[PDB]
């Protein structure tokens, strides 16, 4: 069931994404993003993403209204 | 009676605080092989006439299919 | 040929509906209707269907009644509707191939020239994969028929589109499914594989033994196709064989080990960090 | 196990909130007022929060 | 009733229509997910919609937008930056090279240099030997230098483009390289161009050293070109 | 008044003869055509299509509310291979269970072109078992017959029998004549 | 003159089609109509949809001839079921899964034919493999607020078994119109159909792959689990002494041990034991 | 006077009779009146023929006659 909502959190991923890059993080699951829209913001992050993926500042997809790391 | 009413309804829309822009230049869309029934859009394939691509004053520059309430061979970019 | 056909699950979910239509007698109805697809290359694919209308005796197998108004009309409004799918063939709710379904796809070949057939279980009690698939070809015999029409198999399989597979797994929340768990359901394909062996294998018996014991001709084919089957089966009692099988099994045998050499001392590393964790803390919480 | 399983779900239910806007401090004020910049806008002058 | 009819249905129609927004294609993520940028700023990722020929979307491309669900509508033709519009299709009818006299022998040694390589390439080949590329004209004023671009312009009309060499520069650190991007751009894509630059001396010159920052964007147009 | 008349048409060896007008195909076409004209004189909801009596009874056209369709395909029937009555009147039953409207009539005219062979046997439990379903069945003879319509007027009689008198065989005057001589007693009815 | 808990079922079919269609015609709104029956005063059941020719805009979608409609729902009653049109869809791609200001417009005109007329939102980009977004609404009288619109004689349609959302209560919600709760009724002749679509018959079960490829991706796999280890020392090893949660903190760059090693573990274990399992079952089954 | 059935597509007989003069537009308004609903959104189908503005008796129909009523289903933003 755990395994059915891994699959199942992936609704906020739909399709509209903005495009920015990741900075730096601040604690488990919560870290800061720079958008590409010229802001800077301090999101929250989804469990389902591992954290292999996110060290020299890589492109991350972000939300459109609630902005955060997807 | 029956047209001046849509001539009350062409005035309505058009109140007054009218957006500026600049015309960058007029295209024209070829139809496509077959548009699907029950998924066709009217703002694609099946518009033989002329089109233009416009550059708000906002820097933004969209696109419109339907020239709208003006001649289109009046206008040059 | 056509190669092998793929069937999208929005058909074969369509036709049990149309069984529970005008099933309500349940006895020999046997429900046609017409499919819907593109032969994009050799390989095929459907991915819809519609209903044509179908009354036969259980005896006199030759009396039935396609529709031409029918599926030309309903051919023109699906045109109406969707300009990308042709008509490709047909299907029959029938549990085994009947003796007249030749004719039909002789008298619906006119609109497609190669019409191929789809048996579908509504009721599969049987265990396996439904909704096999038949299309028409000569074979001329030895024995003095000049030519005649009695199909051949052609494989088949249920695929799947990026809408439809979200349909069909929503739906499916009334099972418990163990495909994520692996090393698990291996051994369930390997125990269906046993079970379909087993019923194919006492087809065969049945079959066999009908036609050896005074019931039925002794046709002089399959008796000689079959006897190559026998041919087969090499000797496990084989001395090279045997060398050889050893010399794999050690060989994944020395992967296996090292994979539970590789999980224990990962597990001590679990514990003796929990007992560390765990005592460090309780010292300074007490 | 049931506490990560719940986690998820609120997570997707938490996920949907508004985002936060980083800045820096210039220097702080009196009754408790700091003066920070965010990035492409100027300055402002807001208050601080009770923890 | 008459026209007037006619033409307000058509009038009332038109103006349920809504724009669409313009961007560009930087690549295919997967089948269904594309990543574009929109120009004005922020980029994002989309999806098309079923038959837009996704093999034709490719990386570099300009292609609109819808607003609402922001998904992949129409491919387009490359932009045509319309400052390059006033300076392709501006020029009035000129009479020929009966007017032009005594420059015989600079005439023909111009012909030598346009004309000739695009009208018969064969014999260049023949020799095997690559035509020139551009050609200088100079001297004291008054002898038709630019009349006698006028009569290469009224000879063939191929792709002529008339460079003011003042406008060129802007009043931003940008714009000025960028507008000889398009200018060339648009030069590769009709292929048979000429390019006219007169009065050249403005945008170009010497090279400096440390002499003023407004000269250092005059010199970043300069070796641009 | 309303019914789904379903008309067939023999196409036998026996069939291109010209014992009457040029041949008996002729006279069949006209046949038909004064049938579905008929058809259309009555009220505006009744329908008519057709099956052949070949080798195999193909039915070339289901039934259909118009006329002008069934009169184009009247045309190259090619009367070749033997005749078949009872496949045909099984086919002819078994193609009006899927009517469109349910309360029409169960109404079979036959053209008998040829000498139907069969057993008598056959035939009458071909009669109980469509007269017990309220199907009534007119047959038309058109020629040569095991001594004209002999096994067919005990048929029809049966077939309409137990005081009901909803049938009428029509005896064929064996002579070369206009269609119009073959409809004359049945112009309204037989 | 009460509406109580009511309860809309849909078959499998319709959902499959409603998906396909909303797909189909992703980014702008498609339409349709819906087939079905009113079983009692209590429930409204759907067992078929099917879809007409349209005409779209940017914003907006219309129909087109309906003599399309009223043959086709002439004809369906020919083959098989002849119901009735109890109710109509659409789509909403990306949108909040609402019913609109045009979209309230024509659900008056449905619901002047019949009063139990419901509307029904899908939308093909918010679903996700294992849950389909699904909502679907009646309009309520926009002149009567004082009372009340269902008097609620038992829990069903409340808080139970569903929330009310957030942008649902934008556009409308619980004003001019409500939701009802939707359940799946599945008859045996489709349940016993739909759970074996997945599996194939024996020659997939009986099959080893091949021993050459077998034997370079355990080389592979092993080659990797070399090095893979050879970096599990030295994080093991180090463990600098300042307590994980900032350990997390340093982790969430490239570093991989302790994490990468029981994955492999799986991967060797579940494609040895399995084919080891095959060939022993091979060779001694044929003979 | 001619009194017509009307059909819907769900069915429920709308069944009204009407004058013999009556053009397209009086049974739009006297069967929108009846339907409670608003003119503009109908559509009257009969012999597989829309009636735009004839005459009733001219375009066909006797005494009594089964026409198609539907809506003109419509969705959007
Ligand atoms: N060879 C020539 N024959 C006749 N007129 C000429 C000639 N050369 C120049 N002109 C005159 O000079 C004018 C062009 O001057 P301009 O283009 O300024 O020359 P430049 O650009 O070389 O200074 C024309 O109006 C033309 O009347
Ligand atoms: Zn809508």
């Amino acid at each position: 069931e755990f395994l059915h909502a891994q699959e199942e959190v992936k609704r906020i991923q739909s399709i509209p994404l903005v495009i920015g890059q990741f900075l730096e993080a601040v604690d488990q699951n919560t870290a800061i993003v720079g958008s590409t829209t010229g802001s800077n913001y301090y999101v929250r992050i989804l469990s389902t993403i591992d954290r292999e993926l996110l060290k020299p500042n890589a492109s991350v997809a972000l939300h459109k209204h609630s902005n955060a790391l997807v | 009676d029956k047209i001046k009413e849509n001539s009350e309804k062409i005035k309505v829309n058009k109140t007054l605080p009218y957006l500026v822009s600049n015309v960058i230049e007029l295209l024209d869309v070829d139809p496509n092989d077959q548009e699907e029934d029950g998924a066709n859009i009217d703002l694609d394939s099946q518009r033989k006439g002329k089109c233009a691509v416009i550059k708000t004053s906002t820097r933004q520059t969209y696109f419109l299919p339907v020239i709208g309430l003006v001649d289109a061979e009046k206008l040059k970019p | 040929a056509v190669q092998k056909v793929v069937v999208h699950p929005l058909v074969l979910l369509s036709v049990v509906d149309h069984f529970n239509r005008i099933g309500k007698v349940g006895n020999q109805k046997r429900v046609v209707g017409v499919l819907l697809g593109s032969w994009q290359k050799k390989v095929l694919d459907v991915s819809n269907s519609f209903a044509v209308p179908f009354d036969e005796d259980d005896k006199d197998d030759s009396v039935w009644f396609l529709d031409h108004d029918y599926l030309e009309n309903m051919y023109g409004m699906f045109k109406k509707v969707n300009a990308r799918e042709r008509i490709v063939g047909w299907y029959h709710t029938g549990p085994k191939l009947h003796k007249n379904d030749i004719a039909i796809n002789e008298l619906m070949k006119r609109y497609c020239p190669n019409s191929v057939l789809v048996i579908i279980d509504v009721k599969p009690k049987d265990l396996g994969l439904p909704t096999e698939a038949y299309i028409s070809v000569e074979e001329v015999h030895d024995d003095g028929t000049p030519t005649s029409k009695t199909f051949e198999h052609v494989t088949s399989e249920i695929g799947a589109e990026e809408a439809e597979e979200v349909g069909v797994e929503h739906l499916l929340r009334d099972i418990k499914d163990t495909t994520v768990g692996t090393l698990s359901q291996r051994i369930t394909n390997q125990v269906h594989g046993l079970k379909g062996l087993n019923s194919k294998l006492l087809d065969i018996r049945s079959y066999l033994e009908k036609v050896a014991t005074g019931k039925l001709p002794i046709n002089h084919q399959i008796i000689y196709q079959l006897q190559d089957v026998f041919n087969l089966l090499p000797d496990v009692s084989l001395q090279e064989f045997v060398k050889a099988f050893y010399l794999k099994t050690n060989d994944q045998m020395v992967v296996v080990y090292l994979a539970s050499l590789i999980r224990s001392v990962v597990a001590l590393h679990n514990l003796i960090n929990n007992k560390i964790a765990n005592r460090d803390a309780e010292k300074k919480e007490g | 196990l049931n506490a990560k399983v719940r986690l998820l779900r609120e997570e997707l239910q938490l996920l949907q909130e508004q985002g936060s806007y980083v800045g820096e401090v210039v220097r702080a004020m009196d009754k408790k007022k700091v003066l920070v910049k965010v990035h492409p806008e100027g300055k402002f002058v807001v208050d601080v929060d009770k923890n | 009733l008459t026209k007037q009819y006619e033409k307000s249905e058509n009038d009332l129609k038109a103006l349920q229509s809504v724009g669409q927004i313009v961007g560009e294609v930087l690549k295919q993520l997967t089948e269904e997910k594309f990543i574009v940028k929109a120009t004005n700023g922020p980029r994002y990722v989309v999806g098309c919609r079923r038959q837009l020929d996704k093999s034709k979307l490719k990386p570099g491309t300009r292609v609109a937008l819808d607003m609402t669900t922001l998904t992949i509508m129409r491919y387009l033709p490359r932009e045509v930056d319309p400052l390059v519009y006033n300076m392709s299709h501006e020029d009035p009818g000129n009479v020929s090279y009966s007017e032009i006299g005594g420059l015989s022998e600079q005439i023909r040694e111009l012909r030598e240099v346009i004309e000739l390589p695009l009208t018969n390439p064969e014999l260049f080949q023949r020799v095997g030997i690559i035509p020139p590329k551009g050609c200088l004209l100079y001297g004291p004023p008054g002898t038709g230098k630019t009349l006698l671009a006028r009569a290469v312009a009224s000879q063939l009309d191929c792709n002529f483009l008339k460079v003011v060499s003042s406008s060129i520069v802007d009043k931003y650190i940008g714009e000025s390289a960028r507008l000889i991007r398009e200018m060339f751009n648009y030069a590769r894509d009709h292929q048979p161009c000429i390019i006219f630059m007169d009065e050249i001396d403005a945008i170009g010159g010497r090279r400096f050293s440390e002499g003023t920052s407004a000269d250092r964007e005059i010199q970043r147009t300069l070796m641009e070109l | 008044v309303l019914e789904s008349t379903m008309v067939c048409v023999d196409n036998s060896e026996y069939m291109r003869n010209g014992d009457f007008l040029p041949t008996r195909l002729q006279a069949q076409q006209d046949a038909v055509n004064i049938v579905c004209h008929s058809k259309t004189r009555s009220n505006p909801e009744n329908n008519v299509g057709l099956i052949t009596l070949a080798n195999d009874c193909e039915v070339l056209t289901t039934l259909t509310p118009d006329t002008g369709r069934i009169l184009s395909k009247l045309h190259t029937v090619q009367p070749k291979g033997k005749i078949t009555f009872c496949t045909g009147i099984r086919v002819a039953h078994l193609a009006l269970k899927h009517r469109q409207g349910k309360n029409h009539k169960m109404r079979i005219i036959a053209f008998v072109g040829s000498p139907v062979e069969d057993n008598e046997k056959d035939l009458v439990k071909l009669a109980k078992r469509l007269k017990k379903e309220k199907v009534n069945v007119d047959i038309i003879n058109f020629g040569e017959e095991e001594v004209n319509t002999e096994k067919l007027t005990a048929f029809v009689n049966t077939l309409n029998g137990k005081d009901g008198t909803g049938s009428h065989l029509v005896t064929v005057p064996p002579g070369p004549s206009l269609a119009d001589a073959l409809i004359s007693s049945p112009i309204l009815a037989g | 003159a009460v509406d109580t808990a009511e309860q809309v079922y849909i078959s499998s079919l319709a959902l499959l089609k409603m998906l396909k269609h909303g797909r189909a015609g992703v980014p702008m709104e498609v339409m349709g109509l819906m087939l079905g029956e009113f079983v009692d005063d209590y429930t409204v059941r759907v067992i078929d949809v099917f879809a007409m020719p349209q005409s779209g805009t940017g914003v907006s979608v219309e129909a087109v001839d309906p003599v399309f409609q009223a043959k086709m729902l002439d004809m369906l009653k020919q083959t098989g079921r002849p119901e009735m049109v109890v109710g109509w869809y659409h789509s909403h791609p990306g949108f909040g899964c609402w019913l609109s200001g045009v979209d309230i417009n024509t659900q008056q005109s449905f619901e002047a034919l019949s009063e139990r007329a419901v509307a029904v939102v899908v939308d093909p980009i918010q679903s996700v493999k294992g849950k389909v977004v699904i909502d679907a609404f009646r309009l309520i009288n926009a002149n009567m607020m004082v009372l009340g619109h269902e008097p609620r004689q038992t829990t069903s349609n409340l808080g139970h078994l569903n929330k009310p959302s957030i942008q649902a209560l934008i556009h409308g919600l619980n004003r001019h119109y409500y939701s009802i709760t939707i359940n799946y009724r599945k008859n045996e002749l489709e349940q016993k159909m739909l759970l074996n679509l997945h599996k194939k018959s024996w020659m997939e079960g009986l099959t080893l792959q091949d021993y050459s490829e077998h034997c370079k991706h355990n080389e592979s796999v092993v080659k990797e689990m070399l090095e893979l280890a050879k970096n599990y020392n030295k994080a093991v090893e180090e463990e600098d002494k300042m307590t994980p949660e900032q350990l997390a903190i340093k982790n969430v760059g490239k570093q991989d041990p302790k994490r990468h090693l029981e994955e492999h573990v799986d991967v060797l274990m579940t494609s040895n034991i399995v084919q080891c399992l095959a060939a022993m079952l091979d060779t001694v089954v044929f003979k | 006077p001619m009194s017509l059935a009307i059909h819907s597509t769900t069915g429920t007989r709308y069944d009204l009779a009407v004058p013999p003069d009556e053009t397209v537009e009086g049974l739009r308004k006297r069967l929108s009146q009846r339907l409670k609903v608003p003119k503009e959104r109908l559509a009257l189908l009969h012999k597989d023929t829309r009636l735009s503005s004839g005459k009733l008796q001219e375009f066909g129909v006797g005494d009594g006659s089964k026409l198609t009523l539907v809506p003109t289903v419509e969705a959007g933003l």
